């Protein structure tokens, strides 16, 4: 009957719909590689899908997946093993090296841009209108790394305009430089901002920003990845 | 095999247990001691599941069954072809199931990532337990728990509901489909929004968020945000879990009646309960 | 302990965002709304403006007087007593003509007329707001995912309240307008139709129905775990996958063997979402039109 024909019909449909999306899930990141990056024998049984090209606004080019992909970038880590499947370890300073959780992606060296092509991200000093609305301001305020001492003061934050919210706060060091911190990795309380993440010693290699109004992509998570890192790798200074 | 940017992340570290015993992976999957504790409990549930089967006389999918104890047995233990297995299956699923997540959190700890995912997962882990330790143990036997089937589990559906009437007039149960049913209209519109600005009118370049906070502005007058949907498929989808735990933790134990008669506290109440007129006067 | 942004610690504002223009008719929208600092603690705080063109007023209008017409026929039945209809909200129902007028319009206005006048009101309410989905789409440039989305929602509502009356030959099959009724109908037509687990469309949409709960718990999980990299900027993570985007796909590769990308997951998405309303029509409008008892089809496979 006509419902046995819509049911073995559907089904039909949905191996047809997972092959679909299955596919469209392997634009980035595939072919799958060995360790030591030529492509690896076993592909699985979905191919790459055709590519498509997503065009990019305010002259910034367009981008065709899949592509040819690379790292861009050295890769400081070594095999511990003498076969597949093990840790690779680093061979310098992880956070220095931007490895592990400290790691970051060789994204576009230029800022996002909102829809009107200015800039996505500034220090709230430039930003006209904007200023705090609601909770307890940072700015001002010491800030205190997981060892329990204080690495610095809160001199701005940084936030997205289009979307208005607070992204980065701008903190200074005792050099009178200044450093990003993710909004997501501090906690602000009364009368400190608390990073758990950082030792007060490592605030000093958080990667700089070129032109201190604007933050690229790349820095971003040249920035967010190193502070992260820091969960794993500054735990023997951390601490209660 | 690796994703092509997979090796900068597959460092040591991150374990809870073990330090760099487990520290390992077998293609793609990471192991960890919660990998080996998740394969052992999963292994031995699954054996003990085709062992229910060849006791049951069946080896067809959609007949294989393992039932919880009678009720007469209460919260005690029972034979193993007779509720004892469904008992032992259960530690074992418990153990699979908790090990997932710990592995999980093993893993956002090698990644440097939040916890979010396993501590949402702990919400379907509780809506599990509910059924087959919580509410049982509280209505004072394993028996009421649901069996291990894929159409005897439907059977325990549609007899536990009716037990109470047409169950829809829990209202802890409302309050969870709303959830759900809220939850898919937020997930169908994020996953739409996102698509229809990442792949514009054809030859258009990509648009932006900004694009898509004015296309709901435009149609309702508000956008949540991307950094709010986020938030909010996350609230809705826990919310509809922890309301289905509570009104099925509630249906047994406090209120065991028809949940039909529950809505009588508000006809009832003294102001209007015996003014003539309307449905009920 | 350690921030979870679940909720903002620090609101910012600054002038409203009027949003942006491409071929939007400005003339049509409204000004900005109030801003709530309550909403800001967990998504934007600026309400509007909104788009109110000719269509949008129309939609308005119309669902305006189904809402209204369901709310007259309830004070009816409360004999205009406030205290009645309050004490017996939830059992006031606007039900269907009888199954002896057919299809017809033919039934008295207290006995099936204004359920029809009610529906008149709401067919053209949701039609004209979905043509609304796609237009405020094209007017942006954007595709019409949304617009495609939303008819697989207004499929389950046309066949229940349409389709299968008309292929039933009465309206009597339809829903009623009141809240415990629709539920006691829904009950009746599963107890009807011989049970509607046994219904393989509807397990379907259950299964999909539990999948967008899973997934969207998945996904805003995943998205919140990588934010500390930016990675609710979901759009330029798609045009230049960074750090965010392959620790979330790389957790999902560990966890379960394999992953999705930035784009492809909102796929994923839109597809788990759209097939439970999808399979769900297919289920309801079979009942009844070609199987009149899924536990007796279920026994004979088909
Ligand atoms: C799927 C099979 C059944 C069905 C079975 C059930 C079951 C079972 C339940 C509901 C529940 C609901 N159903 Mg129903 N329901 C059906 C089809 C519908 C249709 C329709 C087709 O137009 C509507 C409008 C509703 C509306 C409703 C709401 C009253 C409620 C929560 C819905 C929600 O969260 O969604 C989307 C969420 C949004 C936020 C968008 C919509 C917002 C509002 C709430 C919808 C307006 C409805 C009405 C005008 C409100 C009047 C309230 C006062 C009288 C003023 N149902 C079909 C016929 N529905 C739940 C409930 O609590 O009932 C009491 C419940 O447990
Ligand atoms: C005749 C039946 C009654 C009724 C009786 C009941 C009964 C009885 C129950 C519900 C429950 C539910 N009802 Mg009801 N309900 C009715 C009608 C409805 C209608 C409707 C439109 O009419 C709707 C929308 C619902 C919706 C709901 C939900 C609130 C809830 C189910 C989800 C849940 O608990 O998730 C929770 C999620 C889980 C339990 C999954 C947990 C997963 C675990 C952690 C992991 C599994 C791993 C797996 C084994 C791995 C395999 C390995 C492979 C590699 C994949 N009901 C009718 C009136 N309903 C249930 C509830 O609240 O349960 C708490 C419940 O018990
Ligand atoms: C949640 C409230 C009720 C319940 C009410 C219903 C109702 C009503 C329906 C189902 C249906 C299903 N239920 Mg159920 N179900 C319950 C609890 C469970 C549990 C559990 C471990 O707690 C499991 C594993 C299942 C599994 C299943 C599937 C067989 C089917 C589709 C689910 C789905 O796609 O979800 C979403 C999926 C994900 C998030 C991931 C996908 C997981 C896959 C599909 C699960 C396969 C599990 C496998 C068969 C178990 C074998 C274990 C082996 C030893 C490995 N249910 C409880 C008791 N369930 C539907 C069906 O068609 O039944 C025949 C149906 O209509
Ligand atoms: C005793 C009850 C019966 C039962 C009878 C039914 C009946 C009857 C139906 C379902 C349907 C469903 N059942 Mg059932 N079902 C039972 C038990 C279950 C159980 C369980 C036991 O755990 C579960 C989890 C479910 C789950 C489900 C869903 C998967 C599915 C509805 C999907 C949906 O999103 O609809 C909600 C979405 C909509 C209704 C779309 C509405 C869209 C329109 C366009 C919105 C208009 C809005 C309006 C204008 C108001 C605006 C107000 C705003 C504020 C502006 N059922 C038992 C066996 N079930 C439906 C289905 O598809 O079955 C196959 C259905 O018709
Ligand atoms: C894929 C399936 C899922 C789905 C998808 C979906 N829904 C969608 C869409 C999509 C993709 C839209 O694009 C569209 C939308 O615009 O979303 C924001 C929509 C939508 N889904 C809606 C509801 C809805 N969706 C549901 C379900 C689902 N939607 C499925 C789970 C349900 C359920 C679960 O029952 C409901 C109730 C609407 C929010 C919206 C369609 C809006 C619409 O059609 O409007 C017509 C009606 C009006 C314009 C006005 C109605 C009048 C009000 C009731 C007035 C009440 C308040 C008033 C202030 C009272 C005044 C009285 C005083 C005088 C006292
Ligand atoms: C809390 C919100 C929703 C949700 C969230 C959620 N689920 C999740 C996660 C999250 C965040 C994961 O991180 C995790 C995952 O890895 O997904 C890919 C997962 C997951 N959710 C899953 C399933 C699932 N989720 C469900 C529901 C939900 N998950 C909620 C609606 C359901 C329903 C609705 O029925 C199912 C079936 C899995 C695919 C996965 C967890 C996988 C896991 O724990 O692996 C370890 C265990 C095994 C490999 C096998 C164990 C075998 C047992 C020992 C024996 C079998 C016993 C079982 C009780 C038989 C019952 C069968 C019958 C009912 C038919
Ligand atoms: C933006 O970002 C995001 C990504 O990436 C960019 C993602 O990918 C994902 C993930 C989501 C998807 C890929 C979409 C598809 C997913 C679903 C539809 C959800 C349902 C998934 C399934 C049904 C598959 C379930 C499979 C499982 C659980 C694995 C089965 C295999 C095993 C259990 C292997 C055994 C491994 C064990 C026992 C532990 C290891 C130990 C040994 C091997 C020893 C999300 C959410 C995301 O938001
Ligand atoms: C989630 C849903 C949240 C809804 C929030 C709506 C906020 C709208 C703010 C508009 C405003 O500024 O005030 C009234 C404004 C006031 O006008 P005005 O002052 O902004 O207009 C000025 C116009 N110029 C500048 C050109 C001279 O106008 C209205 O009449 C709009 C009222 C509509 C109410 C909301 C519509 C409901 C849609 C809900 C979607 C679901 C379907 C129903
Ligand atoms: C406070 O008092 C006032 C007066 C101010 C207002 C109060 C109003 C109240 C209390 C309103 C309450 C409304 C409620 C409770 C509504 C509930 C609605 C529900 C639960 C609806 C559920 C399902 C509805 C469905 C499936 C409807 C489907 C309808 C269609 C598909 C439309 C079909 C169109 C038809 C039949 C018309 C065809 C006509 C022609 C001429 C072709
Ligand atoms: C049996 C095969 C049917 C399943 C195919 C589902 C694909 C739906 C997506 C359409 C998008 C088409 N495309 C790639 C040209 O854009
Ligand atoms: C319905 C559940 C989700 C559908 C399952 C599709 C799984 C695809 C597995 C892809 C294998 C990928 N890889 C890279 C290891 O080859
Ligand atoms: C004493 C606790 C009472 C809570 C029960 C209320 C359940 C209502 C379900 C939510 C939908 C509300 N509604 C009908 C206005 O749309
Ligand atoms: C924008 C999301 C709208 C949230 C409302 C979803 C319907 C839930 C039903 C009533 C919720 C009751 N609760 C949990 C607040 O007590
Ligand atoms: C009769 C109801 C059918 C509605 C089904 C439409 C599915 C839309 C899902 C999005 C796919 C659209 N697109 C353009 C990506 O191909
Ligand atoms: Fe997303
Ligand atoms: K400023």
């Amino acid at each position: 009957d006509l419902a046995s024909l819509a049911i073995y019909s559907f089904w039909i449909f949905l191996a047809g719909l997972i092959y679909y999306l299955q596919t469209e899930n392997m634009r980035e990141g595939y072919p799958l590689e060995n360790e030591d990056g030529t492509p690896a024998a076993n592909q699985g049984p979905f191919p790459l899908p055709k590519p498509k090209t997503f065009i990019l606004p305010h002259g910034r080019g367009t981008l065709t997946v899949p592509g040819p992909e690379s790292e861009d970038r050295p890769i400081a880590l070594a095999r511990t093993a003498v076969s597949e499947g093990f840790p690779h370890a680093p061979t310098g300073d992880p956070m220095k090296d931007g490895v592990g959780p400290a790691s970051w992606v060789a994204r576009r060296d230029l800022p996002e841009l909102d829809g009107h092509g200015h800039n996505k991200i500034k220090p709230m000093k430039a930003a006209a209108g904007f200023h705090v609305s609601a909770g307890k301001n940072p700015i001002g305020l010491p800030v205190r790394g997981c060892d329990l001492e204080i690495a610095g003061k809160v001199v701005d934050i940084w936030v997205d305009i289009p979307e208005q919210m607070a992204r980065f706060l701008e903190v200074e060091l005792k050099d009178g430089s200044t450093r990003l911190l993710p909004m997501q990795m501090v906690k602000v309380q009364s009368n400190r901002v608390h990073v758990n993440a950082l030792s007060s010693d490592l605030f000093a290699g958080i990667p700089t920003i070129k032109s201190p109004t604007e933050v690229t992509l790349l820095e971003e998570d040249k920035i967010c990845g190193y502070v992260a890192g820091g969960l794993m790798y500054a735990a023997p200074k951390r601490k209660s | 095999a690796l994703l092509s940017f997979e090796r900068k992340y597959r460092v040591p570290g991150g374990t809870l247990v073990g330090g760099n015993l487990f520290d390992f992976w077998v293609g793609p999957f990471y192991v960890g001691f919660f990998g080996v504790a998740t394969f052992f409990f999963a292994a031995l549930g699954i054996i003990l599941i085709a062992w229910s089967a060849v006791l049951q006389g069946t080896w067809n999918p959609q007949l294989i069954s393992v039932y919880p104890p009678a009720l007469e047995y209460g919260l005690g233990g029972a034979p193993l072809a007779k509720g004892g297995l469904w008992q032992i299956i259960t530690i074992c699923a418990t153990g699979a199931f908790v090990s997932w997540a710990l592995r999980e959190v093993e893993i956002c700890r090698k990644l440097g990532i939040g916890y979010h995912i396993p501590f949402a997962f702990a919400f379907a882990i509780l809506a599990y337990l509910t059924l087959v330790l919580f509410r049982p143990v509280m209505m004072g036997a394993w028996g009421y728990a649901f069996p291990y089937g894929i159409w005897t589990h439907l059977d325990w559906v549609s007899n536990t509901g009716y037990t109470y009437g047409n169950f829809h007039y829990n209202p802890a149960h409302m309050i969870a489909i709303s959830f759900f049913f809220t939850n898919a209209l937020a997930l169908a519109l994020h996953g739409a929004l996102v698509l229809s600005a990442a792949n514009p009118e054809k030859g258009k370049e990509m648009r932006t968020p900004d694009h898509e906070d004015t296309f709901f502005r435009d149609l309702v007058g508000y956008s949540i945000g991307t950094l709010g949907i986020h938030r909010l498929g996350l609230l809705l989808s826990l919310s509809a879990v922890f309301f289905s735990a509570l009104c099925m933790i509630i249906t047994g134990t406090i209120w065991f009646d028809q949940w039909v008669d529950w809505w009588q506290w508000w006809v009832k109440l003294p102001w209007w309960a015996n003014i003539p007129g309307g449905i009920n006067g | 302990a350690e921030y979870q942004n679940i909720f903002s610690q620090v609101q910012v504002r600054g002038p409203a965002d009027l949003g942006m223009t491409e071929d939007v008719n400005l003339a049509n929208r409204s000004g900005v709304g109030p801003f709530s600092t309550l909403l800001g603690w967990f998504g934007n705080a600026q309400l509007g403006p909104i788009y109110l063109g000719s269509l949008g007023v129309l939609s308005l209008f119309s669902g305006l007087m189904w809402f209204f017409t369901i709310g007259i026929w309830f004070w009816y039945q409360a004999g205009w007593n406030p205290a009645v209809f309050l004490r017996d909200l939830f059992f006031f129902s606007l039900e269907p003509p009888a199954p002896e007028y057919g299809l017809s319009f033919a039934a008295p206005l207290k006995e099936g007329g204004l359920w029809l006048i009610a529906s008149f009101f709401m067919f053209v309410a949701v039609w004209s707001w979905w043509g609304r989905t796609y237009l405020r789409a094209q007017a942006l440039g954007m595709g019409k995912h949304t617009a495609w989305a939303f008819l697989s929602a207004i499929w389950l509502w046309m066949v229940l309240g349409f389709i299968r009356p008309i292929l039933m030959g009465s309206w009597s099959e339809a829903v009623p307008y009141g809240i415990f009724s629709h539920l006691d109908w829904t009950n009746n037509f599963s107890l009807v139709h011989g049970n509607l687990f046994y219904n393989p469309f509807h397990g379907l949409s259950i299964a999909f129905l539990y999948g967008s709960a899973g997934l969207f718990a998945m996904h805003g999980a995943t998205i919140l775990a990588v934010s500390r990299f930016g990675g609710e900027r979901e759009l330029e993570q798609i045009a230049d996958r960074g750090t965010a985007a392959e620790r979330a796909a790389l957790f999902w590769r560990w966890t379960m063997g394999f992953n999705a990308t930035m784009e492809g997951i909102h796929r994923w998405a839109i597809w788990m979402a759209v097939l439970v309303t999808l399979t769900g029509g297919i289920g309801i409008l079979l009942s009844g039109t070609v199987v009149d008892n899924w536990y007796v089809w279920g026994q004979n496979h088909g």
